[PDB]
């Protein structure tokens, strides 16, 4: 059930970092864990990563920089509810 | 503009 | 001498914010100038993409000075605290301002104060989780009010602007007109929830420690509501999010816009509201607001919801298509809460549920529904909205429906409420009929030649047509 976004003004994405959002209830311990477990399958898939953020206070979840080909692997992680590119915004 | 920043790109 | 939009949002009888505390989302700021000394904070978090001195900081000091600015400011006392989240050139990203969201929340954790404004000078496309984060930040108790955008569009497509329990703000100017410049210009549409003023606004310039400089923008117009905001709740700190939107739009001039300026379809959906601080003049009043749905699409079984914050009652629901292909509306619990939801016909392009939602503390209210018979139904309690929805492709406390149709009530047990009935029927495009000054209208429907819909506007319901009669619920203390 876990879904893929990104920002429908092309111009504004940025491609490589995605937020992670976790189901509602999930603890920060299962947040980091999650992170570190998609660190690892990827690993061993021979794909770098860096966990810039783990979130917590409003949304569970955490800030990924990594290859877009791990997407359909990390839907697939426990707790994931959606993952979303990140994308810009400016002054207005 | 690009894109709509520091008053209408005027 | 006093700038004309600061002026402008001067109520016609009339007589702050240090209580509150309102945060600012944007580049960083000079926080030595002379307007803004001592009343702002910069907290140094810091979120913000690499580049690709007094440019730097330009922005946002504007925006600290239009806030709370001594000589150009809307709310002069109050204290402010600063994220950047936006660098040198105005460029932020989604993760960078959830990250300042998040970093307000935990400040906020760890050491309490009173009521926060949050303004979000910012847009980019909609965004799914900057939504859930604002949203997530709003049933927290957090007022947060952003900038409809700057790219003469509906305000929908872009996020924060278009997350939900959000105050949304557009940009007018000098003569009250939208504002717009080429390609550029005011965001527009259901997701604005007001106007103020935003072009030609003086205020602090980072070029020098007591030097000002014009800006136009959303984000200015967006400042003014954080600034009336802070007011309101230093004047009445237990303002939930829904009594503060309800007060911002009874408050405000209404109908000084020229809508021409907009697209024919937005025209309907634009609220024609420009913010006002409150009188001096203010015991209890009745407040209702129009909440118009997301079209509900194509779809055969297509229903559009528009539903009320948590501490409001639905006290009428209607419906409108441009074609005139509907099935109706009806009210249904949901939640324990009642929502409007509006149906598609069979070969409609959709339809949008149009939801009054009020503030009214002491209310019992409950639905009547009776299926097809004319289709009668009475709150046997006042009155207080009917609707109607059918199933088939083509045709005193009372309500009354065509022969083939459901018909829905709404009463309520309000005592202190009187409430009224004013029909008006002509040959039409679109009748009208308004309550009086001091009552608030709380339902708007046509009597059962083909109708498109109704909606109310501010205090006045609308009829559209292709022996039409426009039925208008009022009711006050
Ligand atoms: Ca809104």
């Amino acid at each position: 059930t876990a879904t893929f976004h990104r920002c429908a003004k092309d111009p504004w994405r940025l491609p490589g970092t995605y937020v992670v959002v976790l189901k509602e209830e999930t603890h920060l311990s299962q947040s980091e864990r999650t992170a570190r477990r998609l660190q690892a399958q990827a690993a061993r898939r021979g794909y770098l990563t860096k966990i810039l953020h783990v979130f917590h206070g409003l949304l569970p979840g955490f800030l990924v920089k990594m290859s877009g080909d791990l997407l359909e692997l990390a839907l697939k992680l426990p707790h994931v509810d959606y993952i979303e590119e990140d994308s810009s915004v400016f002054a207005q | 503009x690009a894109f709509g920043x520091f008053s209408f790109a005027g | 001498s006093i700038p004309w939009n600061l002026e402008r949002i001067t109520p016609p009888r009339y007589r702050g914010g240090s209580l509150v505390e309102v945060y600012l989302l944007d580049t960083s700021i000079q926080s030595d100038h002379r307007e803004i000394e001592g009343r702002v904070m910069v907290t140094d978090f810091e979120n913000v993409p690499e580049e690709d001195a007094s440019k730097c900081d330009s922005h946002g000091t504007h925006l600290a000075g239009v806030v709370s600015g001594r000589d150009a400011g809307v709310a002069k006392g109050a204290s402010m605290r600063s994220l950047r989240v936006l660098n040198c050139q105005g460029k932020g990203t989604v993760s960078g301002t959830l990250i300042g969201l998040e970093f307000i929340r935990k400040s906020q954790l760890v050491q309490p104060v009173g009521p926060l404004v949050v303004l979000l000078p910012l847009a980019g496309g909609y965004s799914r989780v900057l939504n859930a984060a604002c949203q997530r930040l709003a049933r927290a108790g957090v007022v947060l009010v952003t900038a409809a955008g700057n790219f003469r569009d509906d305000a929908c497509l872009y996020s924060p602007a278009s997350a939900p329990e959000v105050i949304t703000v557009g940009a007018t100017n000098a003569q009250d007109q939208p504002v717009t410049l080429g390609t550029l210009g005011t965001n527009f549409g259901r997701c604005v929830d007001l106007f103020a003023p935003g072009e030609d606004i003086i205020g602090a310039s980072s070029d020098c420690s007591t030097c000002f400089v014009s800006q136009s923008g959303t984000s200015q117009a967006a400042a003014h509501v954080a600034g009336i905001a802070a007011m309101m709740l230093s004047a009445e700190p237990e303002l939930t999010l829904a009594e503060l939107r309800q007060r911002l739009i009874h408050f405000s001039a209404k109908d000084v816009i020229n809508e021409a300026w907009f697209p024919e379809d937005q025209r309907v959906l634009t609220p024609n509201l420009v913010a006002a601080l409150p009188p001096s003049t203010h015991g209890w009043q009745l407040f209702c607001r129009t909440v118009w749905s997301a079209h509900s699409g194509p779809t055969r079984m297509a229903t559009a919801i528009a539903r009320c914050a948590p501490d409001e009652e639905l006290l009428s629901c209607s419906s409108f298509s441009r074609s005139g292909k509907r099935r109706g509306e009806r009210m249904e619990a949901q939640g324990g809460k009642l929502v409007c939801r509006a149906h598609n016909a069979f070969g409609g392009e959709g339809v949008y549920a149009i939801a009054r939602c009020c503030l009214l503390p002491q209310a019992n209210c409950s639905v009547h529904t009776a299926p097809p018979a004319g289709t009668r139904v009475h709150c046997h309690h006042v009155l207080t909205g009917c609707s109607s929805h059918w199933e088939v492709e083509d045709l005193p406390n009372q309500c009354v429906g065509h022969r083939e149709a459901s018909i829905h009530a709404s009463c309520c047990h309000a005592p202190g409420l009187e409430c009224k009935v004013k029909e008006h029927g002509i040959p039409q495009e679109q009748v009208t009929v308004a309550c009086e000054e001091g009552w608030t209208l709380t339902g708007c429907s046509a009597l059962p030649s083909h109708v498109l819909g109704a909606y109310a506007v501010d205090n006045t319901c609308v009829v559209r047509s292709r022996a039409v009669t426009a039925v208008a619920i009022c009711c006050r203390s």
